């Protein structure tokens, strides 16, 4: 049972009917992070979804998504046993930073886009792309960013699309979620033109206390890069930008285009040489008469 | 300007050795380090009267057409006979009336300069009209004249 399996140590969160402590596999002394669920809570509704979400996680294995290594089921509590991150939130070292370097802000969204592709490439839609729901594998400078929380995420057929249900988060829904059009892997890449646009100066594109407004100003693709924060960050960065806040989905950049993009991957002369026929001559009466009256001059208080 | 173009060389050859940091203008501690370094002994007053006397402008340390201006003086005969032999005593160490290689190498040295040993036999030859391998005092002069 898990008890044999793992040792379970101190909480280090909690969740809907839930809490994640962390743990270490007995025999190899190992750590982990386990999700401990009171399934005595769940109804069979929300059951089913967590059934979804861990047949998702099983089948995705790759270095920017957290990652599953473990299902258990038992009387009353589910264990799923993930990655332990150190790092917390994208979003809260964004907040600690205010923003990041173009840098740095590349190296993110690369990472993000990645996790992206082999979620699609997987078919896939994780559909709650955020700061929120991407942790830093550690507190190094250069953790590894990894995709979490697929508890929305759906699985799809090829790019066959439908209407999957309103889900998401307000601020990063696509338009075609919000007009409640049929919608598919494209509404991972909107909310990766959010992500990118905080990356780069620390607040959202769309933002409204009042959701109505805000859903019209997304539904328009109501955003621009005002001064002065946006005059000194460079052209190729909102023109990404631009490529993935694309009102029409089919014309919306993908991963996969997004990781071939100049300001994602191209990141990092020859003159004409004459011939050097011979050394200058050394003018040696030149030297030795400039020696000469230097002593002369030299002389002058000796004898005056 | 009443100066042959390699005159000004030659004078501008001799700033240099006055102009050690190569700023365009010598000081008065570089006119010293020069005039200790060829043995001889100004006092410090004397040393600032010097640069003082040459100073047109009065900014307190002496440019290129100030130290021309200067040696552009047409002085006595007798004036630049006395100069050119005591330089030629500055330079004769050992003062048996010939200036040896090495004599002209420590000369160089002593002045801050960094000469092969070729360069120097090739300054020596430059003066050496009879061919012994020294400078007398007769050669010496007719190179200055
Ligand atoms: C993504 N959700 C927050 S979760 O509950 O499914 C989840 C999934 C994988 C996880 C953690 C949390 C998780 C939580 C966590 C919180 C803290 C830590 N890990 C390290 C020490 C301070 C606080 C961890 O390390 N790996
Ligand atoms: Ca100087
Ligand atoms: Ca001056
Ligand atoms: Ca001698
Ligand atoms: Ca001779």
């Amino acid at each position: 049972s898990m008890t044999d399996e793992y040792q379970l140590f101190e909480e280090l969160g909690k969740g809907a009917f839930s809490v994640v402590r962390r743990c270490m596999k007995i025999p190899t002394g190992q750590e982990y992070a386990a999700k401990i669920i009171n399934t005595k809570k769940l109804s069979a509704r929300d059951h089913q979804k967590l059934e979804r979400e861990a047949r998702i996680c099983r089948l995705l294995k790759h270095p920017n998504i957290v990652r599953l290594h473990d299902s258990i089921s038992e009387e009353g509590f589910h264990y799923l046993v993930f990655d332990l991150v150190t790092g917390g939130e994208l979003f809260e070292d964004i907040v600690a930073r205010e923003y990041y370097s173009e840098a740095d802000a590349s190296h993110c969204i690369q990472q993000i886009l990645e996790s992206v592709n082999h979620c699609h490439l997987n078919g896939i839609v994780h559909r709650d792309l955020k700061p929120e729901n991407l942790l830093l594998a550690s507190k190094s400078k250069g953790a590894a960013v990894k995709l979490a929380d697929f508890g929305l995420a759906i699985e799809v057929q090829g790019d066959q699309q439908a209407w999957f249900g309103f889900a998401g988060t307000p601020g990063y829904l696509s338009p075609e979620v919000l007009r409640k059009d049929p919608y598919g892997k494209p509404v991972d890449m909107w909310a990766c033109g959010v992500i990118l646009y905080i990356l780069l100066v620390g607040y959202p594109p769309f933002w409204d206390e009042d959701q109505h407004r805000l859903y019209q100003q997304i539904k328009a693709g109501a955003y621009d890069f005002p001064s002065p924060e946006w005059d000194t960050v460079t052209p190729e960065a909102k023109d990404l930008i631009n490529k993935m806040l694309t009102i029409n989905p089919a014309k919306r950049i993908t991963a996969s285009e997004a990781l071939k993009h100049p300001w994602i991957c191209q990141r990092s002369m020859m003159h004409r040489q004459e011939t050097v026929d011979c050394l200058k001559k050394f003018n040696a009466r030149r030297k030795l008469k400039g020696a000469i009256l230097t002593t002369m001059l030299a002389t002058r208080n000796f004898s005056a | 300007d009443q100066l042959t173009e390699e005159q000004i060389a030659e004078f501008k050859e001799a700033f240099s050795l006055f102009d050690k940091d190569g700023d365009g203008t010598i000081t008065t501690k570089e006119l010293g380090t020069v005039m200790r370094s060829l043995g001889q002994n100004p006092t410090e007053a004397e040393l600032q009267d010097m640069i003082n006397e040459v100073d047109a402008d009065g900014n307190g340390t002496i440019d290129f057409p100030e130290f021309l201006t200067m040696m552009a003086r047409k002085m006595k005969d007798t004036d630049s006979e006395e100069e050119i032999r005591e330089a030629f005593r500055v330079f004769d160490k050992d003062g048996n009336g010939y200036i040896s290689a090495a004599e002209l190498r420590h000369v160089m040295t002593n002045l801050g300069e960094k000469l092969t040993d070729e360069e120097v036999d090739e300054m020596i030859r430059e003066a050496d009209i009879d061919g012994d391998g020294q400078v007398n005092y007769e050669e010496f002069v007719q190179m200055m004249t």
